[PDB]
RNA sequence: CCCCGAAAGCUAUUUAGGUAGCGCCUCGGACGAAUACCAUAGGGGGUAGAGCACUGUUUCGGCACCGAUGCAAACUCCGAAUACCUAUGAGUACUAUCCGGGAGACAGACUGCGGGUGCUAACGUCCGUAGUCAAGAGGAAAACAAUCCAGACCGCCAGCUAAGGCCCCAAAAUCAUAGUUAAGUGGGAAACGAUGUGGGAAGGCAUAGACAGCUAUAGUCGAGUCGGCCUGCGCGGAAGAUGUAACGGG
């Protein structure tokens, strides 16, 4: 409700170290969505939404929608990776909740 | 000066044939320090823990036992 | 043996008068040697001097673009030890502009016997008069 | 000056500085730290300096935490000396800097504070630096 | 005049400014905070 | 059903197994074409030294 | 005149710039698919990376142990890509192997990659691996064995391209579209310093009135303004000896 990030579509052939490599040169951010009774999903989320949601405290509790085309998942963060000398956001999971 | 330099000559230890080939009675599987591998049927250990061929067949290898050992075996 | 050279004694040299009011060096004098060497006519050798007479009048008018008014150098040794000059293009410009002109023609010349040949057919006078008129030359707009 | 207490060998391979700095990189002590953005080599005598400048720059109101520690020895041949004749003796001590790797923690003062003093000790560091704050993840 | 490579503001009352390609220090109260880069 | 391949660069400072494999192919020089089967072990010489040669199907 | 075509390695040597056997060349005979390239199938590993389970070493808490946190050529609970061995198979190729006659060579060099040594110095030195020179001409890099492109049987005043290029010296675009630079940067150099100029993401204040100036928080004044974060290209830091001399020149 007050956490909602739009995301694309991750195929099978935008997978991999030069796909991701690609994305992140798009200033784009590959994410994981797993969690109970469902199989996982591969999606992608853009930069600036993810600092900005990242740069409030709550967003770390609370259930956030992630929206891609019709469907609709809700989620919370799970684990994050950042870039070591520039802390830039690289990869994130989400598990459903 | 120094107080080093020395080495040893090299002994030429390894595997000598791989799993898959055909081995005649006698051939050398395994060349070996310890007991890195040990003998399965048809199999023979020498006094250096060689390790050798003591029938015609196909050497395999395989992981066995309750301590997870290595071993080597000719198939007939 | 199909392939004929230009015969010294038949080639014809016509007469030019160029304005160098508001033009940009370099790409006035790029122009000036094309035609002084003879690189516009069919008839083209490399050999053979088949130029063209150039007259260049209003000479102190010729400009440079950014600093290299104040900055652009040039530099002569007399052959005497520490006998380096250095000049810049304003006073160049103001005391002897034919220098200039020649300097930079020279240089996109060839150096040999033809070349010092090829510069000779360049004229370059400071005010908008030239002694020439007994040639009739006809207006270049290069 | 910091050094090991013992050591199993005396001399060691120069190798190779390659890679980036996935341990390391994360604020575990304290609030505010200090971490290298290059590569590099840094000296006992400058970890010695560095936190000399800290120190009295925060004036002994915070815990300072010192996360980088000087174990591979470097030696150097006596000079006027030719080549040849065995190795080196061991001169000084040094620990090798990726991009990530966090040197210096701050618990316990103010941010502005802790700021300035690192302001002043990067000036005596050979590499680029840059802060980092405690994040949730 | 200080002629230095790094060139920085002391007081309030100086003044960053730049002159033909060159960067100067200039206070108002203080004559001995002139500076130059170079 | 068969592919058709041009040689267009040199192979004279190529790794040995380049050179063997531009052998097994049947390509001789620069600009060279050939015709070949399309089998697994064809396109595994093709692709093995896919920077020198130009394919069409 | 025609054909083929090396090596500067290993082992030993009162041996180290000599020699001998093997490796590498050539000629004759035997014998042909037993050979190689690639694709499938089978197989062992302890390197790169990583980790702290052993051996060492490190920091901060708690009571030799516990909790967080680092490091290792001579540490390992782990662990690739390549390389290597074997079997079957298509296509392409004068391939492998054996028996004899004749040798030369056993001073190597640079470049890239993995390293020891040195100062992460040297056109330094010692190994592994690939290319070139040696024993190789032509075009490009101004000139320039070892770099890039490319392997010269002979002749032609024919055509297409590679690397590299298309203002003049000097063959080919003063070609087209959209931006950046003002330093001749382009066409030598760092930590560091700075209202130089583009681009991007935020934040604060603001026409019930923002910043600066002004008149003793009020008050004239009428739109934007304030301070940071990423990022493109530029500026200073920048002193040498015969002559511009750090775009080959114009
Ligand atoms: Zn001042």
């Amino acid at each position: 409700a007050n956490f909602v990030l739009n995301a694309q579509a991750r195929a099978e052939d935008k997978q991999g170290k030069g796909a991701s490599r690609r994305l992140r040169r798009e200033s784009l951010v590959p994410a994981i969505i797993y969690g109970g009774n469902a199989e996982p999903v591969a999606v992608t989320l853009e930069l600036r939404e993810l600092v900005k949601a990242l740069e409030s405290n709550v967003f770390f509790e609370e259930v956030v929608e992630i929206k891609v085309g019709d469907k609709v998942e809700n989620v919370k963060i799970q684990a994050l990776q950042r870039h070591p000398a520039k802390n830039t956001p690289m990869h994130a999971d989400f598990k459903r909740a | 000066s120094t107080k080093n330099g020395r080495d040893s000559n090299p002994k030429m230890l390894g595997v000598k044939v791989y799993g898959g080939q055909t081995v005649t009675a006698g051939n050398i599987i395994v060349r070996q320090r310890g007991t890195e591998f040990h003998a399965g049927a048809n199999v023979g250990m020498g006094r250096d823990h060689t390790l050798f061929a003591t029938a015609d067949g196909v050497v395999k290898f395989e992981v066995k036992g309750q301590f997870g050992r290595r071993y080597v075996k000719v198939e007939t | 043996m199909k392939t004929l050279s230009a015969k010294p004694a038949e080639v014809q040299h016509d007469w030019f008068v160029v304005d160098a009011t508001g033009k940009t060096l370099g790409r006035l004098a790029t122009e000036i040697a094309r035609r002084l060497r003879g690189k516009h006519k069919t008839s083209y050798t490399p050999h053979v001097d088949t130029g063209d007479y150039i007259i260049v009048i209003n000479a102190e008018q010729v400009q440079v673009t950014g600093n290299k008014a104040l900055d652009k150098k040039y530099y002569r040794h007399t052959e005497f030890p520490g006998g380096l000059k250095e000049t810049n293009f304003e006073k160049l410009v103001a005391h002897k502009p034919e220098e200039i002109f020649e300097r930079a023609v020279k240089g996109m010349l060839p150096k040999g016997p033809l070349g010092y040949a090829m510069i000779k057919k360049m004229k370059v006078y400071a005010g908008s008069e030239h002694p020439h008129a007994a040639q009739q030359p006809q207006v270049l707009d290069i | 000056m910091l050094q090991p207490k013992r050591t199993k060998f005396r001399k060691v391979h120069k190798g190779r500085n390659t890679g980036l700095a996935h341990r390391g990189s994360t604020v575990s002590f304290g609030s505010i730290a200090i971490k290298a953005t290059e590569r590099g080599r840094m000296t006992a005598r400058q970890i010695e300096a560095a936190r000399r400048t800290i120190s009295r720059r925060i004036k002994r109101g915070g815990k300072i935490f010192i996360r980088v520690f000087p174990d591979k020895p470097i030696t150097e041949k006596p000079l006027e000396v030719r080549m040849g004749n065995g190795k080196g003796n061991v001169e000084y001590w040094v620990c090798e800097i990726k991009p990530g790797k966090i040197l210096y923690e701050i618990e316990g003062v103010n941010e502005d504070l802790a700021r300035e003093a690192f302001a002043l000790a990067a000036a005596k560091l050979p590499f680029k630096t840059t802060i980092v704050t405690r994040t949730v993840m | 005049m200080k002629v230095q490579a790094s060139v920085k503001k002391i007081c309030g009352s100086c003044k960053v400014i730049r002159r033909n390609g060159v960067i100067r220090v200039i206070c108002s109260a203080e004559p001995r905070h002139k500076q130059r880069q170079g | 059903k068969t592919i058709k391949v041009t040689q267009t660069k040199s192979s004279s400072h190529r790794l040995k197994n380049h050179k063997l494999c531009l052998q097994g192919l049947g390509l001789r020089r620069i600009g060279h074409t050939v015709e070949v089967q399309d089998t697994p072990s064809n396109r595994g010489m093709i692709n093995k030294v896919y920077y020198m040669v130009s394919v069409e199907e």
